[PDB]
């Protein structure tokens, strides 16, 4: 029986920030990001890979079941809802702010 | 016993069977449309060329005609660190070759020529005498 | 006084290898077109004491290469057959009201054309009965439903598709390990790891839900649907126990002979003899209910056992997975096997006759650039077999770990061969290698 | 160009039945699931069901079991691919933006997604 | 004289050809359409195999690289019962085959191992002096 | 250095590389449609029955398992007419073999009996002993 | 055609014709053992 | 160069219609017979 859970809420961190979101899971875990208006995006895949043509900001890790995505030098361009996903379930979006 | 009886024990009783093993290298395509005739075809070339390429090894390493062989060449200890009694009384030989199989490509090249070119070099110096 | 390192030759070693599997059989059929080699009957297996192998299921190639090894046998067999493109020519027609069982109604039509006689010349008025399944109007009159697709053809009746043993057999200085344990997960490990050269037969028999004379589980009924988190990959289901099954197609078949140029008979369907009746297949239904009791227990080894688990109707999408369907007999069937899933499984007369159609068009595979014919064949037809399995799917966004719900699906012939396959392996014999001596080479 | 055309947004009266749907385009769509996803407005996605393509089998939850249903369809030269999604019903909780996507592994990653329509009541 | 000439006399003097038959083992096909072309491919394909398994046994026996060989192993009389010499001197070899020929397998498996994995493991013995 | 480095030098120097000469008379087509696929499969073919015939050709010679052999065949010294360290010492082998590519069959024959059989049937009356 | 006429082999395989360029004179065919035979 | 060797003091059985030499000749020669035209023009117009 898969759960998740995710700690982000919603963040006020200034630009150029490098900034974290965490989760946790079973399975393998996903990391997507969403705009309003626009269809998601795959960011990190498998708790470790990221998706071919994401920038190299985007960074992650995992351990077991935690998972932890992180944006170096975060850029207004990043400011997005964002996501953790196994299969069929996925967390609420959670978003970027300032 | 039969084919493989050896892998239930270790590597000095696996010396006991080894004719065994040998017999069935080219064995089993002794009797015999483009589907599956051609593909027993590849079968019977694949074999033919393994096993030539083991033979042809033996020959450069003078080990040829032999399932046991003694070559010269010493072995640089680091490469397994256990008693000799303690490799050779304990383990399925595949287990062992786990554990030298990142050492493998130095060795033969010792064999090619750190004894056996060297060798008949030597066995020329003795054909002139 | 150091040790040297020294030559050894045959010492047992193992490497996950692949290569080409070589046909071999017992002893014109379609699957061994006798031109495999036959092979002697002495399956001399080898207990390995004392060894563990993985084998991971899904994994091995042999499956691979039997999925097309079997689809090269089909083309092969049909690429000497005539073809049946002068029957684009369209169709007059009546629905069939001769002796007809009321749920029988509307299933066959009578149907006649302008199309050629063998002379380059001259045209003659054909008919003959046909399926409603291998029509479609022309408009809103009909036509083949595959005229706008790629080009129906059918010869050769004579061959085969009755299912024959196949086995494989290791290239020499290869050999196939095999699993035993009847615990056996489909990854992973196995202790009971014994060896052959070659295998035992396996029929080429297909099906699009359950399977059919497949071996039985050795102990219990068993289930391997890989990551079973995920619930897009299909669920094994080995039966432990057979399963009889019966069938008919009632009809009294009669058959047709047509030439549509020089040397091209062409099959047709001739009027039934007696009242028609629908194709239908008898189970037990008490057998039905224990072999359920069965799964429902192995389902639950995933989660609490007070679980809800539900079986379903099919979600439909293509016929060729919305029904079950075999070729027994020759000749092709399908049917709705909804009702045997009409049921629901909670914590703590003898018999089912289902319902079957018939299409003469066959698509095989998934491949949509060859179709065939399939020919008549005379008198009713019987068929026997075991059922030995399902292929099952699993509905997705289930919650708190209840009603897990399931259907029959899957349908790629795959895994099919899996069923079979997942008991071996192919490995490589590395007879050469080297240990440490105390003996340094002799003196010239 | 492997992305999904993707079909226009449009408004029914509740109790509606209607259809949405997307195209293939740059790849071979035998390998690759679909999946539907909707998502309220305001809200996080939710999985609408998966479709195998070479098939045409659905895999929908229990939630909409007997509500919605998918199909596929190919050119008649089979170069391109469609897909459909049904409801037989609608009620105000069925608005959402609804799109396509195509699972790119079996981690069920979502390398494409169709822009989205959005569906109203 | 020329290929198969040793079949006019007797084994003893059939062993002044033998060199002279192994040359054709592999001859003939060495200078050169599913039809034909893949007979001939098939055909290659067998000449090759019948040579290994032959140069194999020879390997496993230790009478490789020799068309004669001494090998130790006694045989059981009751396989034949003439004089060593009224054999040798009387008869062609293939009449002589045709006597041996139900006692080939036994005879087979001796050399591999009542000599020759025999001999192995007294050869392993000398080299660990 | 690699295959065929030894074209730059004098025969004698030549013999160093024999082992690496060697190494690529099976090589390359350990890994891996009628055209092509049919072509590789010649190729292969080829490859083994070369092999083979020069492998043949060794174990009558009783140079078996060796590059360097010693025969104890006397050569007619009509073949050549230069002194032997002149020879040796000052051509590439190639060179030398075009000399010597008239007389290469009389060799031949002689290997096979003039000393290979006449020895066998020395050492069978040594066998004999 | 009935008791006008048709070619003979109509009711049988079809007839085919062409590359007449093609000698079908005998010429000796030798057949040769394969090695070891 | 059809080198025949004759074998002194040798005797062969041998039976004709037993050699299966001969079937081989069979079906050879009907393969090529086959192979010849099978790049052939058909004459199925010829039915008028
Ligand atoms: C089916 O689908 C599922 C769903 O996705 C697939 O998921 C996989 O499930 C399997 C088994 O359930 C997992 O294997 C096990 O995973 C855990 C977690 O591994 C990670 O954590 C490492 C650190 O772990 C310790 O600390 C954490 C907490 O912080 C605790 O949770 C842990 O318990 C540990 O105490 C970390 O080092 C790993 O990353 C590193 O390694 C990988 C290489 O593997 C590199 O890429 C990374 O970069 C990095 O260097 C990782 O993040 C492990 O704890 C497990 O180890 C135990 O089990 C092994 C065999 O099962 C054994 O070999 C180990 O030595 C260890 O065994 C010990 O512990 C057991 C109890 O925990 C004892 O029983 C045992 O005797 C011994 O004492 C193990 O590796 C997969 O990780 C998981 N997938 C992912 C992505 O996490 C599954 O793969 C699918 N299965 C099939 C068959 O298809
Ligand atoms: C699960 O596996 C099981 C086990 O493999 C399968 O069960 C078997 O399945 C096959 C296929 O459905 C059944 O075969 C069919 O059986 C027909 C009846 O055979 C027996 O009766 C006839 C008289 O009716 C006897 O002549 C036969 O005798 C032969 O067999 C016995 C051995 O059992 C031998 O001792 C005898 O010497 C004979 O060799 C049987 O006793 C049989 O008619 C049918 O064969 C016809 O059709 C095939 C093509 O499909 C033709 O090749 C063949 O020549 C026959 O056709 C003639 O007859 C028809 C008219 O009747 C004419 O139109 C033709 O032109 C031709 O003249 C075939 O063998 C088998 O019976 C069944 N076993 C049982 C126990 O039910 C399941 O299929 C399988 N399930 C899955 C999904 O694969
Ligand atoms: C799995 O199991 C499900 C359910 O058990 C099967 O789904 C049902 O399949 C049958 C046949 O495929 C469907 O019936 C067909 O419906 C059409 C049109 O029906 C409409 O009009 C009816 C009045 O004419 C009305 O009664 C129907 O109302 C039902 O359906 C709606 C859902 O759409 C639902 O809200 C209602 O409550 C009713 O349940 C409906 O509005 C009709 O044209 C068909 O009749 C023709 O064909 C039949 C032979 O099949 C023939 O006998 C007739 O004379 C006529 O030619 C036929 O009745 C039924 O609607 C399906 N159920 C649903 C909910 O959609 C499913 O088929 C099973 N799987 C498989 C693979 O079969
Ligand atoms: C299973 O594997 C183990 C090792 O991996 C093998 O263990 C061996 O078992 C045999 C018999 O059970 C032991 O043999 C006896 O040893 C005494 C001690 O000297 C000897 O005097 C006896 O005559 C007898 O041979 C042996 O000690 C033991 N351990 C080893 C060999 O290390 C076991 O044989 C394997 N089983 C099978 C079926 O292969
Ligand atoms: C035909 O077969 C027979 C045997 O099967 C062969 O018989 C042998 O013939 C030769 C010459 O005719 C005999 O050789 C002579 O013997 C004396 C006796 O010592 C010897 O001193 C002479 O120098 C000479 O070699 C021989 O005795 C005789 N019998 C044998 C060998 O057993 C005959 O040679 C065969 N013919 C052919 C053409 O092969
Ligand atoms: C090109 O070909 C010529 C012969 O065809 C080779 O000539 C040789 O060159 C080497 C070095 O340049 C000479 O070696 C030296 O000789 C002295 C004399 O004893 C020795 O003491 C030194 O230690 C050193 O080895 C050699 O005399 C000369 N001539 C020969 C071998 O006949 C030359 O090597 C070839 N070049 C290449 C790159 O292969
Ligand atoms: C088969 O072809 C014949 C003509 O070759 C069709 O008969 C014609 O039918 C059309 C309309 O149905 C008339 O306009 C013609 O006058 C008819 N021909 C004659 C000679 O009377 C016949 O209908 C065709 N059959 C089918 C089932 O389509
Ligand atoms: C399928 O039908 C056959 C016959 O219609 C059944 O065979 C019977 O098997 C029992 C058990 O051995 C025999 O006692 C009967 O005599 C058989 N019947 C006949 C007519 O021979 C078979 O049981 C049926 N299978 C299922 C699952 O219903
Ligand atoms: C499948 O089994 C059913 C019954 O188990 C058979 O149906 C019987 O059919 C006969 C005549 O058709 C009737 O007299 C009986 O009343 C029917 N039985 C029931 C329970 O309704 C049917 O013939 C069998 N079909 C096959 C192919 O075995
Ligand atoms: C299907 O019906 C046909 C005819 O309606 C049956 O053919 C009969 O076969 C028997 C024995 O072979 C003959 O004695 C009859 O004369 C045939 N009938 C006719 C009209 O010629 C056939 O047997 C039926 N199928 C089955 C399986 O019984
Ligand atoms: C269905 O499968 C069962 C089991 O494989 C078959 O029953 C076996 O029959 C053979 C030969 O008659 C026996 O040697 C086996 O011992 C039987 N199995 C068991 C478990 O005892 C049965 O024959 C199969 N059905 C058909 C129609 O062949
Ligand atoms: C072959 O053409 C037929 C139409 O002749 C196509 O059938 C369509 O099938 C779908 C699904 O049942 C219906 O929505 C269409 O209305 C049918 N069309 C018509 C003409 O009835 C089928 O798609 C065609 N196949 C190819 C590959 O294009
Ligand atoms: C052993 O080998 C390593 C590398 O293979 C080398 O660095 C080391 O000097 C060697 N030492 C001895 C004693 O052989
Ligand atoms: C061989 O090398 C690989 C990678 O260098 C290492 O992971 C492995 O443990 C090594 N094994 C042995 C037996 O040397
Ligand atoms: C044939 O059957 C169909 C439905 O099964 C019906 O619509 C049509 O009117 C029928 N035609 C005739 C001539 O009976
Ligand atoms: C000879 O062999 C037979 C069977 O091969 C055996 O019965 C007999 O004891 C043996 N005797 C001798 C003396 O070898
Ligand atoms: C070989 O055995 C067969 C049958 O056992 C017998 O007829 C024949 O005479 C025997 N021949 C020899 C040479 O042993
Ligand atoms: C050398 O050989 C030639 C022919 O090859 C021969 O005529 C001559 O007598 C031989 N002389 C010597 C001394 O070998
Ligand atoms: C070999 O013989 C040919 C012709 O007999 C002659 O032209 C050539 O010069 C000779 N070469 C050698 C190296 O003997």
């Amino acid at each position: 029986d898969i759960q998740m859970t995710q700690s982000p809420s919603s963040l006020s961190a200034s630009v150029g920030d490098t900034v974290t979101i965490t989760c946790q899971a079973n399975g393998y875990l996903n990391w997507y990001q969403q705009r309003r208006g626009k269809a998601p995006k795959l960011l990190i895949y498998d708790g470790s890979k990221l998706e071919r043509g994401v920038p190299s900001r985007f960074s992650g890790r995992r351990w077991g079941q935690e998972y932890n995505l992180t944006i170096n030098n975060l850029q207004p361009e990043d400011i997005a809802t964002y996501f953790c996903q196994v299969y069929e379930f996925v967390v609420p979006g959670t978003r970027l702010d300032l | 016993l039969g084919f493989l009886g050896a892998a239930g024990s270790t590597m000095g009783a696996a010396s006991m069977t080894l004719t065994v093993q040998a017999r069935n290298l080219l064995s089993g395509i002794v009797q015999q449309l483009t589907v599956w005739g051609i593909k027993q075809l590849q079968a019977r070339v694949l074999a033919v060329e393994r096993y030539l390429r083991d033979q042809q090894l033996l020959g450069i390493w003078g080990c040829s005609g032999k399932l046991i062989c003694c070559t010269n060449v010493p072995w640089n200890s680091s490469w397994s660190n256990r008693n000799l009694s303690e490799i050779w009384d304990n383990m399925t030989w595949l287990q062992w070759d786990k554990e030298i199989s990142n050492y493998t490509q130095i060795i033969y090249g010792l064999l090619e020529e750190s004894q056996n070119q060297q060798e008949k070099n030597e066995q020329d110096l003795l054909a002139l005498d | 006084e150091n040790l040297w390192v020294t030559v050894y030759y045959g010492v047992p070693v193992w490497k996950d290898a692949e290569t080409t599997l070589f046909c071999a059989s017992d002893a014109h059929n379609v699957w061994a077109t006798h031109a495999c080699v036959p092979t002697d009957p002495n399956p001399q297996e080898i207990h390995l004491e004392n060894v563990t192998e993985e084998f991971n299921m899904w994994k091995n190639n042999m499956v691979e290469q039997m999925h097309t090894d079997i689809i090269s046998l089909w083309d092969q067999s049909l690429k000497p057959c005539v073809k049946l493109t002068p029957l684009c020519v369209t169709l007059q027609c009546t629905n069939v009201t001769n002796n007809i069982t009321d749920d029988m109604r509307g299933e066959l039509k009578n149907c006649s054309f302008n199309m050629t006689t063998e002379l380059r010349d001259k045209k003659q008025k054909v008919y003959s009965l046909f399926y409603r399944l291998d029509v479609v109007q022309i408009n809103e009159e009909y036509r083949l439903i595959n005229c706008n697709t790629s080009a129906i053809t059918q010869a050769c009746p004579k061959v085969s598709f009755e299912p024959i043993p196949i086995h494989y057999c290791a290239p020499a200085g290869f050999a196939i390990l095999k699993c035993k344990d009847k615990k056996f997960n489909g990854t992973g490990p196995c202790p009971s790891v014994s060896t052959v050269q070659c295998t035992h037969g396996i029929k080429p028999v297909v099906s699009t839900q359950l399977l059919l004379n497949g071996s039985l589980a050795e102990e219990e009924v068993m289930i391997r649907s890989e990551n079973i988190t995920n619930n897009a990959k299909n669920i094994l289901v080995q039966f432990n126990t057979p399963v009889q099954i019966n069938c008919t197609r009632p009809n009294n078949n009669t058959r047709k002979s047509i030439r549509i140029g020089p040397g091209q008979a062409f099959y047709a369907t001739g009027d039934i003899i007696g009242d028609i009746r629908q194709a239908h297949c008898n189970v037990s239904k008490a057998t039905w209910n224990e072999t359920l009791g069965k799964v429902v227990k192995q389902l639950r080894k995933h989660f609490g056992n007070n679980t809800i688990i539900r079986f379903a109707n099919s979600s439909g999408g293509d016929l060729e997975v919305t029904t079950h369907s075999f070729n027994c007999g020759g000749e092709f069937f399908y049917c709705n096997t909804s009702g045997l899933f009409n049921s629901t499984w909670i914590s703590n007369n003898d018999s089912i006759t289902l319902p079957c159609r018939i299409k003469q068009i066959i698509n095989m595979w998934q491949r949509i650039g060859q179709a065939m014919y399939a020919p008549p064949i005379q008198g009713v037809i019987r068929c026997v077999s075991n059922i030995t399995g399902l292929i099952l799917t699993r509905d997705g966004g289930s919650t708190n770990s209840t009603t897990e719900t399931f259907r029959p699906g899957g349908g790629d012939m795959r895994d099919n061969w899996r069923s079979e396959l997942y008991k071996y392996k192919v490995v490589k014999i590395e007879p050469l290698g080297v240990a440490p001596t105390r003996c340094k080479r002799r003196v010239v | 160009q492997v992305q999904l055309l993707q079909s226009g947004a449009a408004v029914t009266k509740p109790g509606a039945s209607v259809r949405v749907s997307c195209e293939a385009s740059g790849y071979n769509i035998r390998d690759y699931f679909i999946h539907w996803w909707r998502q309220a407005p305001g809200q996080g996605l939710q999985w609408v069901g998966w479709i195998n393509p070479k098939t045409g089998q659905p895999n929908n939850p229990r939630q909409f079991q007997g509500r919605v249903s998918l199909t596929r369809h190919a050119s008649w030269d089979f170069d391109t691919y469609s897909f459909y999604m049904d409801l037989k019903a609608l009620r105000s909780d069925d608005t959402a933006v609804y799109f396509c996507a195509r699972q790119r592994s079996d981690y069920w990653d979502f390398d494409v997604w169709g822009s989205g329509t959005q569906v109203t009541v």
